[PDB]
RNA sequence: GAAUACCAGGUUGAUAGGUUAGAAGUGUAAGUAUAGCAAUAUAUUAAGCUGACUAAUACUAAUUACCCGUAUCUUUGGCCA
RNA sequence: UUAAAGCGGUACGCGAGCUGGGUUCAGAACGUCGUGAGACAGUUUGGUCCCUAUCUGCCACAAGCGUUGGAUAUUUGAGAG
RNA sequence: GGACGCUGUCUCAACGUGGAGCUCGGUGAAAUUGAAGUAUCGGUGAAGAUGCCGAUUACUUGUGGUUAGACGGAAAGACCC
RNA sequence: UUUGAUGGAGGUAUCAGAAGUGAGAAUGCAGGUAUGAGUAACGAAAAAAUGGGUGAGAUUCCCAUUCGCCGAAAACCUAAGGUUUCCUGGGUAAAGGUCGUCUUCCCAGGGUUAGUCGGCCCCUAAGGCAAAGCUGAAAAGUGUAGUCGAUGGGAAACGGGUU
RNA sequence: CUCUAGUCUGUUUAAAAAGGCAGGGAUGAGCUGUGAAUAGGAGUGAAAGGCUAAACAAACUCGGAGAUAGCUGGUUCUCCC
RNA sequence: UGAAAUAGAACUGAAACCGUAGACUUACAAGCAGUCAAAGCCGUAAUUUAUUGCGGUGAUGGCGUGCCUUUUGCAUAAUGA
RNA sequence: UGGUCAAAGUAAUAAGAGUCUAUGGUGAAUGCCUAGGAGCUUUAAGGCGAAGAAGGUCGUGGUAAGCUGCGAAAAGCUUGGG
């Protein structure tokens, strides 16, 4: 059964890349967010995929 | 009680106690070579375990007592215990999980010079 | 389907003992080398079998 | 309750259980002695002493009977002229199944079928 | 006959297997020969082959084998002494 | 047709035995009522029947043990179907 | 809804095949679970008794089957209020 | 509160004060372990068998000979994805639904060579951003000139061999 | 290559929606790869109160929030009157 | 080696759970598993020694419907572990 | 009186299970301790950055896996004081 998560790279890169995340407000606030908790990780962008 | 001179030990050995017992008692009290033959001709996995474990005992005796063959001494006493566990997963259907415990087993013989 | 009230401790200890229960193989000792084999098997310690070689043991 | 005796079944569907007698008729020829389950060499026998009755005596319909049973070339060739020849005279029984007790793993019953003599070399 | 148990037998034995033979199924094999261009037919041929059964036959396998297993004692009656 | 085609109880016997036709979901249509949303033991069609048996109970086969010396056979019979 | 043909759908079941089930060896769960040296019938009772009264039956303990019960387990009933 | 075993380093009378001050249950929470139970399964009705080698240890490793299965594939070559899983050597705590000498397991070492391939690049589809202009409490929303945006369109190579 | 009437297995399954048999479409209101656009009192809907990351009569996450409950459950050592 | 190796990848190491050995009881019996009586066996102290106590097991007799929560009222087959 | 026999009581078995006594295994509760925290007081400091911040990637070790430090001059360098 085709399901969920058919895994595209560009889709993920552009839709919640860091780039995709400082254009606009609330991404920026994402940002914030994760840092002060001090994520290792704060965007798929750490996942090197292009 | 033990003259732990003439025992032998086996911690954490790959089986359970439950299959292990039944083994133990059909040696417990036979001679060594009754035993011996007993344990290599049962093709249990328990019995291979008892089998390392009775000639390690009679062997440390033999050591420390020179003069004790193999056909004096008798299988005085045999304790199996139970020993550490490990959990794994196995998945069943609709994303039900269930646990799947591994048990280990101690075995204590301690021979003695036959009547 | 499901157990109804947990057994008591005899019960199972019963049952366990009955079931798990292993019987001694029957033996006889080779003509040959003087081990207890299991009756009507090849000696597996010496190969001779009613004064006849059968196998070649190795290690 | 159980008919059809005569078989063992081996556990298999009927063509698996032929090309499994055939194999290890084959084999038994070749080698002269092998260590097998005491079921599957118990009726290798009952085929192989069957064969071994019908080799003993050499002609082309013979030989060509044997071969729908015996696809190797080589080894019908050698039970038609090194083994029948010594068991002219046996009027039967010219195997040996003996035990050898249960295997270590799966507890099976091993055993070990030769021939009662050797072939000519 | 589910593992059981019972029963039959264990070299002093036909218990099983193999083999021989028969009750029987298939219904005329392979090879060769004759006739036909060939297909095919006929002779060899109640053939060949298969024989879950039955009757024999120690040829092969059940070993020069291992564990369990008997009037406790008291009182009374009868017989014997 | 048959000599005769009885009346009741047992969760109107019996779905951890089976069947889902009906009853008693969400579809749709018809009749009637309500302004309407909808309602109607009015009608028609479509519309998942889960669970490896712990104990008791029952159908069968065994292990251990007793039956007062210990065993091997033949049986009288309570009782039961 | 009816007709023709065809059939193990049925009277009526039997046999055979394949995967499980059965035994052994290795690995090894689940839901449930106050425990238990838990028999039945007639009665009583939060009004359907394994636990009470009376009475009856029953050597001790397993395994393979089948669910009659334990108002079985699963879902703080979806129906009613 | 007294005597022992175990234990090897801090407790505590009297009086007075203060509480996170006393658990048997909340289909309580967390952890360990019974129970069912050595019972159901051990994952499709494509099928394995013999011999030999390695090894302490082989029905399950390796090799060989037969048999069986797919064969508009269960074959081969490239994407989408995975990111060392690839090769050599060594080893079996766990993990592999069993065993294991084996593995996509572990450890160490080694391995991906481009003018002609695919991108990058020069172009644009849908679309996105967008000075200016215009419209809105803010944050922005619309939107022209432009600029980005391939699954598209554009220069160049084939055969054979080697580890 | 795309769909699922009917039937069966499965339903503490191999699969949190398959598989075994079969059926419809199959040059077109066609299937499908690769990008992009429409986001919650809104979107989309060849229209069933469907779908919108396995759950939709108003998605999910965070915060208000320890929301309010005439409802249910629980509430721990002792003695005396 | 160390004060210790029932200090050896870990201090003190209980309960739930799994065992071994010894003693006693149990295979004619219907036990909310307890209490009140009580023979025999075993351990032990006194009394000159086999009858009284501290004890552990216990044939047999009498009595006895687990607990919590909720209800006019529950062993209840109401609820919860 | 001994033996046989008849009769009435009784001892001698536990495949297994139940209860004590002596012993262990499994498990990590209790006791004890702290390598890390929590709630405040008294001072000081209350910004950083286009002279490129905060926060990260990559890389830098005789040899490192991670963390930290550092920035191809890369777990450091120069000057001054201690
Ligand atoms: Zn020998």
């Amino acid at each position: 059964m085709k399901r969920t998560y058919q895994p595209s790279r560009v889709k993920r890169n552009r839709k919640f890349g860091f780039r995709a995340r400082m254009k606009t407000k609330g991404g920026r606030l994402i940002l914030s967010r994760r840092r002060a908790k001090g994520r290792m990780k704060l965007t798929v962008s750490d996942e090197k995929k292009k | 009680l033990v003259n732990r001179r003439y025992t032998a030990k086996g911690k954490n050995l790959p089986s359970s106690p439950k299959k292990v017992r039944p083994i133990a008692d059909n040696i417990r009290g036979e001679s060594y070579i009754k035993a011996i033959a007993v344990l290599c001709s049962m093709p249990n996995k328990g019995a291979k375990l008892l089998e390392k474990v009775v000639k390690s005992a009679a062997s440390n005796a033999m050591y420390h007592n020179k003069n004790l063959s193999e056909d004096m001494i008798f299988v005085k006493t045999v304790m199996v215990d139970d020993g550490r566990r490990r959990k794994k997963i196995w998945p069943r259907a609709r994303g039900r999980a269930d646990r799947l415990v591994n048990r280990n087993c101690h075995i204590f013989v301690e021979v003695d010079e036959k009547k | 389907a499901v157990p109804k009230f947990k057994p008591s401790k005899s019960r199972s200890r019963t049952r366990r003992s009955i079931n798990m229960r292993k019987k001694i193989p029957q033996f006889q000792e080779c003509s040959n080398c003087g081990n207890l084999g299991v009756r009507h098997r090849i000696c597996l310690k010496c190969g001779y079998y009613r004064n006849n070689q059968y196998l070649e043991i190795g290690l | 309750m159980k008919t059809k005796l005569g078989f063992n079944r081996l556990s298999r569907k009927s063509s698996h259980r032929r090309a499994l007698l055939k194999n290890m008729v084959i084999s038994f020829f070749k080698h002269e002695k092998i260590s097998s389950t005491k079921t599957k060499l118990f009726e290798v026998k009952r085929f192989a002493e069957r064969l071994i009755t019908r080799a003993k005596v050499d002609t082309v319909h013979n030989r060509r009977e044997l071969s729908k049973f015996i696809h190797d070339k080589h080894i019908l060739n050698k039970l038609f002229t090194k083994i029948s020849p010594v068991f002219r005279q046996r009027s039967g029984g010219y195997t040996r199944m003996i035990k050898l007790g249960k295997r270590y793993g799966d507890a099976a019953e091993m055993a070990i079928l030769e021939l009662v003599e050797k072939p000519l070399k």
